[PDB]
């Protein structure tokens, strides 16, 4: 059975929701009924199977080139990526709850606004915030998933999915919606990408994808409709990015120690 | 505070108590480092197994008790273990490994670059039958003298002759030397084919590159079939 | 002043390719090099020393 | 003589450097940045025209 | 921030690979060349007061480091990582510890897993005795016996019936009877006896050294010699013994030839699986040593001491068994090492 | 001071030593022969 | 006793006991040091060969 995990400072999170983000009845909708709701039709879709004793993450790898397990994948990649979301917007990942510590403040890393700088031509983090934004606004039509990213390269990018499309595998990334017209190069793209997955010699057809995410936004109507509205999904994104929890985001990059 | 004497070792009532309890060890290890990758120059066929021998382990893995498949299993691991990629392996690895790689440092070898002389000539000498031939071999153009002789004057026969040639002749560098034959004992085939032994271990000198393909035409390896007294 | 000339000489060789680190950090880097090739040849004696002694006095 | 003088100053800080710790071979000359020497050539490069025959 | 100490040794480190490049160069360059031309120089050269200061400034540098010196003497994770440049990509090690670290956080993100059995947890984390339930031992298969074919009729009374062509063990009787068993390992273990865990079906070993290590005990995972016991001077002879304290620490005492002669008796056999093991469970009878096995419906119960009633086929059922005894011997070696301390 | 052991009994120890040939005047010629 | 002489003489190596000289000669120093723990009270009699009776096979006809 796959459980939804603890959260730390829980009490706070059910009174006061999260600061500057989202509120009490905001956060109940995200976390503590939407992943309630995703961790149950998981526990649903892969009882009696192997999958259920592979955490999600593994899950979604596992499942990533099985086109009838789509279902499951879906399943697993959304609820590995809303508590990537949860996670980086949290007040503090301690649990300050017998501590009663107010004071966190978290700042870019120097790691983090140097790898800015080398792959957004020097780039403010500040820019970049507002690229992701639009980026978020013009290419998820309805609900996805914003993260920034860093590949084999050492290079920090800005990749936007749609539906539930994990960033660590780029054949299942979800970048381009299909529904509506697409342009000769972003056919080019899917057509090269195709290619791509032709070239492995393996049985299950899966390719080595190293990216990794470093900040995830979930922009589902499970998380902004309640408190901002439709429409309001960019004043929203411009929230969750100038309130991120950067004890997290810099932990996730890799330093080499 | 009261002492008593038990077993030393997990595996004492095994039937080799040492060898079980040295493969725990390595067994350890390599689930302790499951996880570390292994050399991608594995495939490369990296040339490091200095492994003592099955004797050498017979000292501290039973004696008589040792099995070759016991001794084929410490191998097996200490090669897995040892293959761990250089840049990600540690110490513990690397103690438990040192134990068993065989140790002939104090001595040394006796083997020193041959060189041509102050006259640019290699010297090589050749043994067939009882026949002995000492070659002095210089860069020319195809000039060859026996003892003092020419060629068609000491050795009669052209089987004989092709034989000398033919070491020059996998090299291609029939007409690039000018040989000067010193043969002596046996017949005129023992010589002949003496000077030909000869004369490939001296054209290695001029380019060592080449004595693979002097091995492979066999004009490298000194024959040792003589007249053997009736038994 | 070989002792000293031919150790201006090597960083003559080296200013080719650099064509002031070189006044004390390179000299140092040098020095230090060459005390790893006078130490080598000295080990190198030494087995040719015990090779030639009778390292196994009673039996071998 | 800045030659004399930096020659002069480059071997009494090595002095002080090999005096800090017992003078060891391997260690004390150690590579920048490594641990020691491992105390492990004549492989001759084959000349352009000899590596032309064998090609 | 500090990135260019870093950098400081980097330049060092080129330079080195420079000296070092161009020394291997003049190593080639014949003396002819540079031999009698340097020489020259210096038959052309008068020596400074200053040029002399390095003429015996070296001499004692190199008399000191290089000839009267002692050629011999009678970051701590992943310390032989080669980091890559920064504006190269990952290096396959580098990507490897990256992985590494997405592991530790992020991979295990979601969710977390309940009431799922995972098999390595039977033999590290085993259950006490009084916790055991029949649920729990049915969860195992320890209630799965042999085909009723195969009967052996002196087990009848702990069969609970046959289901599905073979023989169901009553529960309610290896709960007990393995709970009397477990009470015996604790009371050899506190009382610092040996402890043999013997089984030599496929895949066992890994219990069995488990079971040894957290009991200070013994085991035996690839052939019973037999006559180890009734002929122990033939074969195990030849093996170390050592004494040791009340605290199970080598006292360090030299053993004299006496004392390492002598029969070491094991104080408690444990068999995993008995009907491939007669030699050892004969000799245990007639050198007076008590014994638990694992007794499945096609088996003696008659020939060991304690039998413990359940199936011996699955690795599952045998190592829940086997954990169980061994936590149990785990807690009286504990609570012999806790009455020295007080 | 340990006990100094002298040149002669080192001798024994060492192989034997060679006076140099000065003139080459060949004055004796020694033969020895033994079955082993 | 083999193992004895090697570190007698690797010690009077690695602690000095012409430059030139040190490529040719193979000197390696005082007899005492080289031979230091060798006496006639131990070398002796554990080198010699033949010194137990270990089978014995008495025929007659
Ligand atoms: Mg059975």
């Amino acid at each position: 059975i796959h459980v939804v995990p603890k959260l730390p400072n829980s009490k706070a999170l059910l009174q006061n929701g999260v600061p500057n983000i989202l509120s009490s009845s905001g956060f109940k909708t995200v976390w503590f009924d939407y992943q309630r709701y995703l961790c149950d039709k998981l526990t649903l879709a892969t009882a009696g199977q192997s999958l259920e004793s592979y955490y999600p993450f593994h899950i979604l790898l596992k499942t990533a080139g099985n086109p009838l397990q789509s279902n499951i994948f879906n399943l697993a990649s959304s609820i590995h990526n809303n508590h990537l979301f949860v996670e980086n917007i949290l007040p503090s990942a301690v649990e300050h709850g017998t501590n009663s510590n107010a004071v966190v403040k978290t700042e870019p890393s120097r790691l983090f606004l140097s790898k800015i700088k080398d792959s957004f031509n020097g780039s403010d983090w500040e820019v970049v915030k507002e690229e992701m934004i639009y980026r978020a606004e013009n290419e998820v039509l309805g609900q996805g998933w914003l993260f920034l990213v860093e590949n084999n390269e050492k290079k920090l990018f800005i990749l936007t999915s749609n539906n539930n499309g994990t960033p660590y595998y780029f054949p299942r990334n979800q970048s381009f919606d299909l529904n509506s017209a697409i342009s000769i190069d972003e056919f080019a793209t899917l057509k090269q990408m195709k290619e791509l997955i032709g070239k492995s010699t393996k049985l299950n057809g899966k390719v080595q994808d190293w990216t990794m995410p470093i900040i995830c936004v979930n922009l589902w109507d499970h998380a902004y409709l309640h408190d901002y509205g439709v429409g309001n999904r960019s004043k929203y994104v411009k929230n969750v990015l100038d309130n991120l929890n950067w004890s997290v985001v810099n932990n996730r990059i890799f330093s080499g120690i | 505070l009261p002492r008593r004497i038990v077993p030393k070792l997990a595996t004492f009532y095994s039937a080799n108590p040492n060898h079980e309890d040295r493969i725990n060890r390595l067994e350890r290890l390599l689930r302790k480092y499951i996880k570390l990758p292994s050399q991608n120059n594995n495939e490369a066929q990296q040339t490091k197994a200095p492994w003592i021998s099955f004797d050498e382990y017979a000292l501290i893995g039973g004696g008589t008790k040792l099995k070759p498949t016991q001794y084929t299993q410490l191998l097996y691991m200490l090669n897995k273990l040892h293959n761990i990629d250089p840049q990600l392996t540690n110490d513990e690895i690397t103690s438990e490994l040192s134990q068993y790689y065989k140790k002939s440092s104090m001595l040394s070898n006796n083997i020193k670059i041959k060189t041509l002389d102050e006259f640019g000539r290699s010297i090589a000498v050749g043994k067939r039958k009882s026949s002995t031939a000492k070659v002095f071999v210089v860069r020319g153009t195809g000039e060859i003298l026996v003892n003092g002789r020419q060629l068609n004057d000491y050795f009669l026969k052209m089987k004989d002759r092709e034989s000398i040639m033919y070491p020059l002749q996998v090299i291609e560098s029939v007409g690039k030397y000018n040989i000067f034959a010193t043969t002596s004992g046996g017949g005129p085939t023992g010589q002949a084919e003496s000077i030909m032994h000869a004369i490939a271990k001296a054209l290695v000198v001029f380019n060592p590159l080449l004595k693979s393909r002097l091995h492979k035409a066999g004009v490298l390896t000194r024959d040792y079939r003589h007249v053997e007294r009736k038994k | 002043l070989k002792l000293l000339n031919m150790i201006l000489s090597m960083m003559n060789k080296t200013n080719n390719n650099n064509n002031t680190l070189d006044s004390l950090m390179n000299k140092k880097l040098l020095l230090k090099n060459m005390l790893l090739d006078m130490n080598n040849k000295k080990m190198n004696n030494m087995k040719r020393m015990l090779n030639n002694n009778n390292m196994n006095p009673a039996g071998a | 003589e800045k030659g004399v003088d930096e020659w002069l100053e480059a071997i009494n800080e090595l002095r002080e450097e090999f005096s800090a710790k017992e003078y060891l071979p391997e260690t004390s000359l150690a590579p920048p940045g490594q641990s020691k020497v491992d105390l492990l050539g004549s492989k001759i490069k084959p000349t352009a025209e000899q590596l032309a025959q064998w090609e | 921030p500090n990135n260019n100490d870093e950098v400081m040794l980097l330049q060092q480190k080129l330079l080195y690979d420079e000296i070092r490049s161009e020394l291997k160069s003049l190593s080639q360059v014949p003396e002819d060349e540079i031999l009698p031309e340097l020489k020259k120089s210096l038959e052309q050269d008068k020596l400074s007061d200053k040029e002399q200061q390095l003429e015996a400034e070296l001499s004692d540098f190199f008399r000191n480091y290089a000839l009267l010196n002692k050629l011999f003497d009678s970051t701590k994770p992943y310390p032989n990582l080669i980091p890559s440049a920064n504006d190269k990509p990952y290096s396959s090690q580098e990507l490897f510890l990256r992985q590494l670290n997405h592991s530790m956080r992020t991979a295990k993100l979601g969710a977390t897993i309940s009431k799922v059995y995972y098999p390595h947890k039977d033999i590290f984390y085993p259950p006490l005795p009084e916790n055991i339930t029949v649920e729990s031992l049915m969860s195992a298969g320890v209630h799965l016996g042999q085909s009723t074919s195969l009967w052996r009729s002196s087990t009848q009374s702990y069969i609970y019936g046959e289901y599905k062509g073979i023989h169901i063990i009553d529960l309610n009787q290896t709960l007990s009877y393995l709970k009397r068993a477990a009470k015996v390992v604790e009371g050899v273990s506190e009382s610092g006896g040996i402890i043999l865990f013997l089984g030599t079906r496929q895949g066992q070993k890994r219990g069995l050294e488990e079971a040894a290590k957290k009991t200070h005990g013994y085991y035996v995972s690839t052939r019973w010699i037999p006559g180890t016991l009734t002929n122990s001077t033939e074969i195990s002879g030849i093996w170390e013994k050592q004494e040791i304290d009340s605290n199970d620490n080598p006292t360090e005492r030299a053993l004299s030839p006496n004392e390492t002669s002598k029969q070491v008796k094991p104080d408690l056999l444990v068999v995993l699986n008995p009907t491939e093991n007669r030699n050892a469970l004969l000799e245990a009878i007639k050198s007076r040593v008590p014994t638990i096995a694992i007794i499945d419906t096609d088996s003696e119960p008659s020939l060991v001491t304690y039998p413990i009633p359940g199936n011996d086929d699955s690795l599952r059922s045998v190592n829940f068994l086997l954990g169980v005894l061994a936590r149990a011997g785990q807690r009286g070696l504990q609570n012999r090492l806790a009455r020295n301390n007080e | 001071s340990t006990r100094p052991y002298p040149v002669n009994v080192e001798a024994v120890y060492y192989a034997p030593l060679k006076l140099p040939i000065k003139y080459g005047d060949l004055v004796a010629d020694i033969q020895l022969r033994s079955y082993d | 006793i083999n193992n004895n002489k090697y570190n007698n003489m690797i010690n009077l190596l690695n602690n000095n006991n012409n430059n030139y000289n040190n490529n040719n000669n193979n000197y390696i120093g005082n007899i005492n040091n080289i031979y230091n723990n060798m006496t006639i009270d131990n070398i002796p009699m554990d080198i010699l060969m033949y010194k137990y009776l270990v089978g014995w096979s008495i025929k007659f006809k």
